[PDB]
Parts: structure tokens; C-alpha cells; sequence
């Protein structure tokens, strides 16, 4: 993220992180 | 030189914005500053001291303008009888706008806490009596009677050498903030009423006075906080000045 | 984690009793879990496909019309030079649509107003655009008293400028934005009036939209602004099955009950392609 | 080992003989308000054994020309049992629920169910439910075959005669009223007819029952 | 998972219900044809009314292996076993079941467990595929899937004669889409 | 746990829900042809997965007055994919093969089927294979009753719907052309007839999949 | 922290008006001369009077414009 | 004012200056004025295959190839890479009209198989057709081999 | 803000240019590269047949 | 190369490495 405030929300969308949990839809069997 | 590009956001004035200016006088030095008295660092530090609150805002004639400021109590049969109702909302338009609290809150949309109301008995020391104040949360109608009342949280007032009793409105809510609320959808954020009843009597012996007023003061506690500053409702000019 | 696509292992026949991973039962309410390497005969496969396009940052992060704004000379609707736009995003059917894919939605805005006239010419005229919170007052005129704008804020530009743009933080006091809210907002009997009030959130009213050109007098030219919507720092939750049929009203999932269409394409025959 | 099922809560149980193993709603099971999501100042009730517990609703029919039928949580329960004293005495309100759904016939019966939770279903143009108008749209715009995204199972005729869910609380506020605010909708569709041949019994009656999990209760004041 | 609408013939109001399963019964024995339609997802058709097939609108190019679930929803007498193939592309519709056999296919057999699943592997010449359609594009096509009885539906006295199945799509754990797009089908007619 | 049975090679799959356990052919695994057996001086071809999948040749109806069927390979496949035009283009064939059997009824129908393999099928006086006249005597002047000698397995309507087995390559040589000799032949006989009370279905079709294992060709020339 | 001074007191706000007109009584000449005074609209005095005494800078911004609102070469 | 937009292939193309396509809500566009310098995007790589071809000895479908598909005599799908669509922001007609000239400059650039240039003159895109009625050396000519 | 000047040579479009553009995809993904064989890395490789 | 963006593809072309196989096109006899 580049930002040049003082405030964050006011700064890029930047890089998430590449994470999936497929299982708590999918299978949500006990 | 160096290669730049201009983004779709220049040539506009922001009244928000944080900038750099140029300064208009090079090398200048202001006079120095004496400790004074009395300095305020946050607008929540003045939130906390208590205020005249106007529960009787029946009268409107000028004569008569300083009578909201207290409601009368006197002696009756005895039945539980009601003594005075409002709603216990800061930032909609009623008893609340004669206060402190009232007035900065209108600066702010968004608000959370517990309040503080105080009751002041200013009768003759010969006179003895005990009411019972209740505050009904959300949902609940205005009560029709004081076995109605007293089911939602309250406190019974006892006069006598302390004169003064505080009705502290826990903040019981469903959303962490509440908007100001008003007529129509914006009931949503309402959060209650205040009501005052008789306990026993108003008893009094021979030779002294039959009335007596009473006087409220309200506040909010340490854990009050506002947000996201607006603009006020009122406009107090009428034309240039 | 999942950078990429998985992989495919090596497989081979097998014929042995006891094991099934073809049949299922799906009446549990689970998804399959037999893969190709044990249905078929598969080789080795390494897969290197990025996944980084699908996040919900990559999904979102895209303007978007929302509003529309019109500043006629002559004319029934702002012919005064002044205009009123409650902030809502159901106006359009693109946006819309993918925004309700899910029920509860929390992130950051990025607006863009671009102005020209009518016909798209662009002439020297200069506006103010001025953001009313819930609760301040509302101007109702050119030269009314509240765009002193003394606490709200405001910005002034041309229209021979670059488009204006801010940024926008998360103003609700719920934990999230939600665009389905079955239920009614007030404690009331609800015996045909509070209908009209069904659905209606105030979690979502965030405010109101002001305009106005800068000047005493009439203007000399008709304006039209148009207002794009950009999200960022964008999380939701439990999604929902996705729209079907037209739209009727804003904020309201009511549907043409005469004119029912299915979701896709028919044919003749189910034998025949 | 997943065809009999015995589940027991508070001073009730259900039993099973053919079952079709548990779904838990979103891979989370009900708990209690923590310590930094809570907003309220005054301490909660939780009732606990008086209020969890299966209750049991009303019976519907299911015919060969049924076209389904919706109900609403938590209003169903308001005037029901503890639980509903409760709700009135009280303005906020939380709380999980498992709710099972009964459906039996024989082995020349054929048919089968969609049973489905959808959480805040906004229905466009009480306790003992409604029946759907244009069941392919949900009479809410949306087509019927992609319900399955929501925690759902099926009642086959063949294989199983229940279906269990079990639903955490799903709401963005901490608490909330329960006389203003559904927070969703449980749906029994029939997607294949009934069928069978005369001179069998014709008569194969649904029957709904829930149990609330984890309630609480604040901000007393007089019932309304 | 999601209900495929295999049987998207009925257009009418009243019979809008019945595009979500297929009807099955006895023949004669001489393995005749159930239903075919084609496995593109992205291509307006029976995958138009799954998740899988309006998100897929969304993004120009996919790549990944499908997968697709038969339901059985019969009484508990009647038994028989179907044949699914899968034909690659390049071949056209098979004429009958002795031509439709020699793709990959799946043998369904009724019983306890009344569901199965068809695996349709990826096979195609490039790393990715745009969406198919009539013309030119008519490159990408993935292929068809055909349906064929085996032996029979047998059922004994006093038991319905009709049965019918539901069919359930997916992706894979190695399904991905690239280059965003914008949806073909807008829902409104003028201002809301 | 010998009830449910998937068997997959090459590209196909088959599923069943009542099986007999699986009958290995003299209890030997197909196999390649090992250095010191092999006699060609040519490298063979070995396609692999191109020609090891299972196959469906034809239906067959089972009556009520049926007497029984016959087939010869690897005579059926002569015709048929892959394994058919390498083998009109090769003269030197060797392979295994895996046969499945299905034929499937109701509970209230009854009779039995007997499934064998019998090597060097001489017969006394296709892919559709023929229907034997005198059941009794096999056509060949042995009995009957005596067939169980040979890998042989039932189809007990009542039991079963399903019967599997594996045949390694019989034969004296190496390697032998498949289009002039025939090493086995499979035969189905009904020994307890069909029955049923009219208004069951009165059509109970028998189908015949197949897959080589093993295959090996070699000797190319024209296609004869 | 919304609640500070200077997060109160740091939004701009409007504290005068010059006019320059052609024919008028006003400044009919080109030039004009203002008092530097807050005190002339009510929204920033109401705010400003709340307190006795204030020390602090300032940042002005002049915006100017015909009287219909449109830019002209000036 | 203007507004360029990229339709990626399977997106629905405007078919008027007020078409509802033009909201942009997925696909990338962008609005600019004639006053201002002019507009510039960076592009990446956006084909199925490996590498863009320039030439395709086949054809795109299965089909019998009578005579209607030799029309698609090498149309290769992996190079078709969408639509570009440009329009007057507005809803009456506009005062001018307008000339675009799009300008295409190529980096990280690789290369493979060359082969020998080209001869004759163009005749229609995505073919090497030439006129056989007038046929050109490649250079020029003189009068005799054993004179400059 | 920062304080700057601008050279006279702003606003031209110059063919043979180097300059950073802003994409307009963002988070793609190219295909991944195959081995093909005959590549060239110079006009000079081939200037010499 | 010089990046002001979080895609790679955006860059400037930069300065290449100069190598030459002339024995592929001109001596490929084995
Ligand atoms: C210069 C001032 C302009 C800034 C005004 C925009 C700020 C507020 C934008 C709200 C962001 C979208 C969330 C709003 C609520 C919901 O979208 C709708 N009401 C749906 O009911
Ligand atoms: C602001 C949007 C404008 C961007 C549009 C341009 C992006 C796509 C450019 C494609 C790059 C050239 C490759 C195209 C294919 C081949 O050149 C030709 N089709 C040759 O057959």
C-alpha cells in the first residue's frame, strides 16, 4: 500500500493474501 | 526534468484538506504565551459537567420565559399519581436542547454512552416525601400507571439532608452508535423515556408552603464518545449582519 | 493457502471391492469429492495458474456509475439551479447486481464526479459539491444560508478541470453495510402505512448529496454530473443466490409478476441439441 | 454408523432411525456474546434449561400438486412457551437454533424435498407459515436452482425421512429485537411430485420441529 | 453444487417448475437415448441457470476440470442402471449407444447410494479456453454428454412407472478464470 | 464389504451396488510375455491405454422360454475401436481380459443364470454371438452339470444383479493371430427360468462389457 | 480523537464577500477595501464564540468568479 | 469529452451513444478531453496460447470445409482480442466532428521461426492474397547482364 | 505541496519514447511461456545467412 | 526497468542482454 495522508483509508487497494477455505461451504457436514 | 504524471484529482479546493501553504511573512516570531487559567484539550472534557435541563417547556410568553426551568410538586390523594414524562434522547429537539450536552451534540451524527440526570428538591426543611423515577427502554409504550413503570430499571428518591439523587440511563442499545433520531423511519435510534411518580405523599405541617419545585441537571458519564462532525441545524441570522 | 491450481497426480486401473468413490449420496448436502486421478487414468500435470485475479479486491475494485444529476435552463425538475441526491447505490442494474451477491459488505469508497454539458461540450463554469451528514441542514436554494458549509465538507471546481475525486471511509454504526434487512424499523403496529416501510434500513442512509453552481444569479449553460463509484479494502459475507428478473424500484426486490422469464435459453426437444 | 440419531437438549429428545448425518450451518457452532463484541452495560439473562428445548409448530400436507411453504425465525416462537414471555419482556435478544424436519412414508412412495436456510429473506410482490406463490423465482427474484449455496439438505423418500440444520446466530449487530427483525427463513420445496399408485395411504403429513440454542435476553422492561 | 437444467424445454408460467429433472421409464430394452446437451459452461444453455455458469459470465477465460452429479428419485423397488459418455471434441452427436461407448463414460447402477458423479476431465489442445459460441468461436466447444439406458427400469407390481433425476454441476479444485469482464445480460428496461 | 465394487482401467468406470466378490481365472494375474518365452525377434507394440477400457457389445432379452447364449473372443472385438484395427494391421496377438456381466430385476422376480469360461470352444453340428439349440449337451456332446469345472460364477436374482472374471492368455504358444483363432468362449445359460406374476415389467435385458488387459501386437503389415 | 480542537476547528468556512461590480454604488472604481473581521457570518461565529480566548494560524483561500458564476481572462 | 471502452469477447457491445453498456462496470474504460494531451494505457498479454501468430495454415471448426468455411481459411480465434468502442459524452448530438488515430508501440517483445519478408503488394487484412494480374520483381531491373 | 516547475517540453507525444503507462488490468495473469524451438534475439543472427 | 505501479507489465523496456546464437539458423548440420 502507498498512502500520503495521515489517514488509511485513504491509501491504494494494495495485494491481499491468496488464502481459501473451500470447506465452509462445500462440506459443512459434522 | 524529471517525468511526472497528474492524477484525476487536481485544481480542486477541499475544505477538509490538510495541506502546505506558502507563508506570507519570512522570519517572524509571535508574541510569547503566558500560562492563563482555564485551557481546554478536548470538546469531551466540558461533556461531563452538568447543565440546567428544561422539562417543563410548556410556557412560550416573555414574562413567563424563566419558568421552564423547574416543575412543581404538591400533595395529593395519594394514589400514585404522575408527576412529569420526557424522552431521554440528547440530539432530537425537546428538553434536551436547553443543555450543554444537548447543543455540542448537534455538531456530532453519531453518539454513544450513559447519560446522567440529577434531580434537586428546593422545598422547606419541614417537608418530606418520596418519588419513584423510571426509565423504560426501547419498545415499550408510555407507562399508563406506576405498576407499569416500575418493571424497567429505576431508583426511589428519599428527601431529606442530601437533597440531590442521580437517574443514571445505562447505555442499553443494539448497535455500538445511534444516530439522532427524529419523526418517522429515524425512530429507529430511540432510546427511551423518563418518567416520575408519586411514591407516598408530599407531606407538610401547619405554617408552611403547599408547593415546591423541583430543578434537573444533566450530564454524561466517562465513557461517552462522538463521531463523524456535521454542521449544526440552526442558522442564527436572518440576512447580513 | 492456495497461490495457484492444484496439481494432478499419477494414476492407475484399479479393480478391488469395498471402495467406491464414484457413487454418492447427495441427499447429505455435501459436494463430491472424487477427482479425475480416481475416476479415469491421469498423468502428471504441474499446474502454475495464478488465482490472484478472483479476490474480492480484484472483483470490486472497478468504477462504476451510480448517479446522475440534471441542471436544466428551462424545465420541471432543478430549474433553480440547485439540486438534492440521497447517496444510494441500487440505481443501476449493473452495479447492483453484483454488489448483492452477498448480504453484508463492509469497505472504503473512492468517488468521481465528472460534469460537461448536455450535448458533452465543455464550458468555463465553476459548482460546489457539498456532502449533508443525517441531521444538517439542507439547502434549499441557490443563495441559501447553509452553503457557508462551516463543519460539512465541500469542494469547488471547474468544469475546463480534471474530474474531482475523494475518499471515503466506513460511516455506518453497524458492523457492516447490508442490502436485504427483513424486518421493519419501528416498534409500530405495521397495519398498511409501515409497509411502505418494509426493507427500509437506516444503517444504510448515510446521507446527502449537494450541488449547486457558484453564482448569484441564473447560470448560461445547461450541466449534467455524473457520480462513479469505486470500492476498496472490500469484505463480505454469506453470499446469496443472484438476481433473475428485472428490476422495478430501488431497494425493493419486487419483480413483474405477469411477465415471468427463465433464467437462460430454451430449446425444442431434450434429445436433440 | 450415520443412519440412527438420537439428539437430546434441555427436557426433550428426537429419535431416528434414518438419518442423513448433521449439517452445521457455516462450520460454526452457537456461542455466546464475547466480552469485546458486546455494546449493552447491564448483565444478560440465560435462562438456559427453560428455554432450549424442541418445540414442535404445526403439520402440513404434502399433496401432488403442493407447491412449497416458507416459515420465519425467530417469529414463530414469540408467542410460544417460555421462550416467548421472554421475548416480550425483553428487547434484545440472541441466539442459535437447530431445527429438524420430519417427512415419512413407505417404499412404493417416491418424492423428494429441498430444505434450506436463507438468512434475511426479503419477500417481495406467524407460527404456522406460508405457502409460496411462484416457488421458481422464491417470490423474491431469484431462481430456486441455486439455493443450494445456502446450508441445505434433501428429504428422499427413498434413502431418509429427516433432515437436521443447526444455524448459528447470523446478524452484524451483537443484539437484536426479536418483534422487529427475522434474521432468516427456512424453505421446503418439492422438486420431484409425489407419486404412488391407488390404494396406498394418501395422506403424508410434514411436521417441523426446532430446539434454540445459547439464548439471551436484556433490557427488561414491560411486556408488549 | 448446484440443480443444472438439463430439461429446459417448457416456457409457460404454470410449468416453469418442471425444468429441473428429467423423466426415466421402462422401454423395450434396445438401449435407447435419455438426453444430450453440451458442457460449455460459459455458453448460454442448460449451465446458464448454475453459479457456476453466472459467475463464469463475469470472466473471459477458464480452465479446469467439471464435474456433475446424478440424483436418483424413484421408489425404493425400482432398479436399473444408465451409461453417461462424454464425447471430446471433434466427434458429432453419437447415433447410438455401440458409438457413444468408445469415449470416457461412467456406468450408473441403482441402489443404497442413489447419487454418482461424472468427472469431465480437462482435455483441450491450449492452456486456457474463451467462451464458446455459433461461428468462429466454435473453437473452444468442450464437447457433448449423452445419457443411455443399459438395461432397464424394472419395477415391480403396484409401483409407479415414472421416475425422474436431478442433476447437480461443479468445479474442481484446479478451476481458474482470468481477464474480468463485464456481464452480457443487463437487468433493467429503461429507469428504476 | 464384498457388496459394493468399482473397477476402472484405461478411461471407463463401472459401478455396482450388489456384488459376488470377484473370481480370478486359475488363480493367475495377466501378464506380459517374459525374454525366455518370447520367440519373434521383433520389438512389439504395446499401446497400453488405447486399447485396455471396457467395451459394450450388445442386449440381449431374457425370456421366459429362454435357452442361452454363446460368444467367442477375441472374435467380438475384431470390429470394434482401437484393439480391432491393430489387430487387422498386426499378425502376433496376446492379451488378458476382465468381463462384467449385468442383469438386473426386482425383488419379486426370480431365476438363476450361470456365467462360465470355457477355453477351446469346439462346436459339433460375431459380436453378437449366437443362441444355443441343444443346451443340454453344450452343443458339443458334454454335459452340463460338469461346467462348474471351469471359472464360472451365478446370477441369483435374488442375491446379485453382477458377475465378474479375470482370464489370464491360455494358449500353447507365445503368440497366435486373432483373426483365425479363438481361445475361449463365454457362455450364459438360464438353469432356473424366469418368473413373474403379470403386471411387473416383463422385460429384463442382459448386457455383455468387456475390457482387454495386457494387449501386445506385433508382425505389422497391411490390413487383412 | 475526533474530538480534539484541532480536529473541530480545522475546516474551512466563509468570512467574507467582496463585490466589484460595473454599474452600482458600491466600488464602481475597481478597488476595494475590507476590515479583516470573523465576526460576519453566524455558522463560524457561532463556533468560534464558544471560548474566551484562541491562539492559533491560519490558511485563507480567496475564490473569485463572476456574478452568474462563470471564469473569465481577469 | 469522450469515453474509450474496451470490450473484452462475450461482452455486450453498445449499439447507440445512450446504450446502458456504457455504465463500465466491469469493463476498463476511460474519459478524456481533445484539449488535453493525449491519453495512453499499458497493455498486457491476453491470449490462450503461448504466442500471437501472425499465420494459421487451418481452420477454426470441425466442420465439412465445403466453400462457405474457406471464408475462415486461417481465422484464428487466439488472436481475435476483443472490440474497441469510442463515443460523445452526452445525450443530444454533438457541435464537431471528430477523428481518433490509435498509435500501438510493442515491449518485452520475443520472436520466433522468421521467414522471408514480404513481396507484393496487401490487399485485404488477415490474408496474403495478391494481385495475379500484375506481378513485380522484387527489385529493379537493367538492360543487360554485362552492363552496370 | 511540494513545489516544482515544468520544462518546456511538457505534453508532447514522442514515437520513440521510453515511459511508464498506467495498466489497466489489474492482477493478470499472462499465460505461461512453452519451449518453442527457433528463437531469435538478434536481427544479426539471421543477417548472416 | 523503472516501476511506479504494482504490475509488472507497466514497466519501461528497459536494456536487453546481448547474446547471439548464429549456429542455429546458419550451421544447423548435425
Ligand atoms: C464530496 C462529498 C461526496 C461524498 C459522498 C459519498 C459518501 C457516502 C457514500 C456511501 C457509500 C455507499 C453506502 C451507502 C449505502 C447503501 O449503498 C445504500 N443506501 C443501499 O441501501
Ligand atoms: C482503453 C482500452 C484500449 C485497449 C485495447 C487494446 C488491447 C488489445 C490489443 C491487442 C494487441 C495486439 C494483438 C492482437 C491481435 C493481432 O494483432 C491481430 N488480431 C492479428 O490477427
Amino acid at each position: 500500500t502507498i498512502n500520503y495522508y495521515k489517514d488509511s483509508y485513504a491509501a491504494t487497494a494494495g495485494k491481499q493474501s491468496l488464502k481459501q477455505d473451500p470447506d465452509k461451504f462445500a462440506n459443512p457436514v459434522k | 526534468g524529471f517525468p511526472t504524471e497528474l492524477k484525476p484529482g487536481t485544481n480542486q479546493f477541499l475544505t477538509t484538506d490538510d495541506g502546505v501553504s506558502a507563508p506570507i511573512l519570512p522570519n517572524f516570531h509571535p508574541t510569547p504565551c503566558i500560562h492563563i487559567p482555564g485551557e481546554v484539550r478536548n470538546l469531551l472534557e466540558l461533556c461531563q459537567v452538568e447543565t440546567i435541563l428544561e422539562v417543563n417547556n410548556v410556557p412560550t410568553n416573555a414574562t413567563s420565559l424563566m419558568e421552564r426551568l423547574r416543575f412543581p410538586v404538591s400533595a395529593q390523594a395519594g394514589k400514585g399519581e404522575l408527576c412529569a414524562v420526557f424522552r431521554a434522547d440528547p440530539g432530537r429537539n425537546g428538553p434536551w436542547q436547553s443543555t450543554l450536552l444537548g447543543q455540542l451534540c448537534g455538531y456530532y451524527t453519531q453518539w454513544s454512552g450513559s447519560l446522567e440526570v440529577t434531580f434537586m428538591f428546593t422545598g422547606s426543611f419541614m417537608a418530606t416525601g418520596k418519588m419513584l423515577i423510571a426509565y423504560t427502554p426501547p419498545g415499550g409504550p408510555l407507562p399508563k400507571d406506576r405498576a407499569t413503570a416500575m418493571l424497567g430499571t429505576h431508583v426511589i428518591w428519599d428527601f431529606g439532608l442530601q437533597s440531590s439523587v442521580t437517574l443514571v440511563i445505562p447505555w442499553i442499545s443494539n448497535t455500538h452508535y445511534r444516530a439522532h433520531a427524529r419523526d418517522g423511519v429515524f425512530d429507529y435510534y430511540t432510546t427511551g423515556l423518563v418518567s416520575i411518580w408519586y411514591q407516598t405523599n408530599y407531606v407538610v405541617p401547619i405554617g408552611a408552603p403547599n408547593t415546591a419545585y423541583i430543578i434537573a441537571l444533566a450530564a454524561a458519564q466517562k465513557n461517552f464518545t462522538m463521531k463523524l462532525c456535521k454542521d449544526a441545524s440552526d442558522i442564527l441570522q436572518t440576512g447580513t449582519i | 493457502p492456495a497461490p495457484t491450481g492444484q496439481d494432478t497426480q499419477v494414476s492407475s486401473h484399479r479393480l478391488d471391492t469395498g471402495k467406491v468413490p464414484a457413487l454418492q449420496a447427495a441427499e447429505i448436502g455435501a459436494s463430491s469429492n472424487a477427482s479425475d486421478e480416481s475416476m479415469i487414468e491421469t498423468r502428471c500435470v504441474l499446474n502454475s495458474h495464478s488465482t490472484a485475479e478472483t479476490t474480492l479486491d480484484s472483483f470490486f475494485s472497478r468504477a462504476g456509475l451510480v448517479g446522475e444529476i440534471d441542471l436544466p435552463l428551462k424545465g420541471t425538475t432543478n430549474p433553480n439551479g440547485y439540486a438534492n441526491w440521497d447517496i444510494d447505490i441500487t440505481g443501476y442494474a449493473q452495479m447492483r447486481r453484483k454488489v448483492e451477491l452477498f448480504t453484508y459488505m463492509r469497505f472504503d469508497a473512492e468517488f468521481t464526479f465528472v460534469a460537461c454539458t448536455p450535448t458533452g461540450e465543455v464550458v468555463p463554469q465553476l459548482l460546489q459539491y457539498m456532502f449533508v451528514p443525517p441531521g444538517a441542514p439542507k439547502p434549499d436554494s441557490r443563495e441559501s444560508l447553509a452553503w457557508q458549509t462551516a463543519t460539512n465538507p465541500s469542494v469547488f471546481v471547474k468544469l475546463s478541470d480534471p474530474p474531482a475525486q475523494v475518499s471515503v471511509p466506513f460511516m455506518s454504526p453497524a458492523s457492516a453495510y447490508q442490502w436485504f434487512y427483513d424486518g421493519y424499523p419501528t416498534f409500530g403496529e405495521h397495519k398498511q402505512e409501515k409497509d411502505l416501510e418494509y426493507g427500509a434500513c437506516p444503517n444504510n442512509m448515510m446521507g446527502t448529496f449537494s450541488v449547486r453552481t457558484v453564482g448569484t444569479s441564473k447560470s448560461k449553460y445547461p450541466l449534467v454530473v455524473r457520480i462513479y463509484m469505486r470500492m476498496k479494502h472490500v469484505r463480505a459475507w454469506i453470499p446469496r443466490p443472484m438476481r433473475n428478473q428485472n428490476y422495478l424500484f430501488k431497494a425493493n426486490p419486487n419483480y413483474a409478476g405477469n411477465s415471468i422469464k427463465p433464467t437462460g435459453t430454451s430449446r425444442t426437444a431434450i434429445t436433440t441439441l | 454408523s450415520d443412519r440412527v440419531a438420537q439428539l437430546t437438549i434441555g427436557n426433550s429428545t428426537i429419535t431416528t432411525q434414518e438419518a442423513a448425518n448433521i449439517i452445521v450451518g457455516y462450520g460454526e457452532w452457537p456461542s455466546y456474546c464475547s466480552d469485546s463484541d458486546a455494546t449493552a452495560v447491564d448483565k444478560p439473562t440465560r435462562p438456559d434449561v427453560s428455554v432450549n428445548r424442541f418445540y414442535t409448530l404445526d403439520t402440513k400436507l404434502w399433496e401432488k400438486s403442493s407447491k412449497g411453504w416458507y416459515w420465519k425465525f425467530p417469529d414463530v416462537l414469540t408467542e410460544t412457551g417460555v421462550f416467548g414471555q421472554n421475548a416480550q419482556f425483553h428487547y434484545l435478544y440472541r441466539s442459535g437454533f437447530c431445527i429438524h424436519v420430519q417427512c415419512n412414508a413407505s417404499k412404493f412412495h417416491q418424492g423428494a424435498l429441498l430444505v434450506a436456510v436463507l438468512p434475511e429473506y426479503v419477500i417481495g410482490t406467524g407460527a404456522d407459515g406460508f405457502e409460496l406463490q411462484h416457488p421458481y423465482v422464491l417470490d423474491a427474484g431469484i431462481p430456486i436452482s441455486q439455493l443450494t449455496v445456502c446450508p441445505h439438505q434433501w428429504i428422499n423418500l427413498r434413502t431418509n425421512n429427516c433432515a437436521t440444520i443447526i444455524v448459528p446466530y447470523i446478524n452484524a449487530l451483537p443484539f437484536d429485537s426479536a418483534l422487529n427483525h427475522c434474521n432468516f427463513g427456512l424453505l421446503v420445496v418439492p422438486i420431484s411430485p409425489l407419486d404412488y399408485d391407488q390404494g396406498a395411504t394418501p395422506v403424508i403429513p410434514i411436521t417441523i420441529t426446532l430446539a434454540p440454542m445459547c439464548s439471551e435476553f436484556a433490557g427488561l422492561r414491560q411486556a408488549v
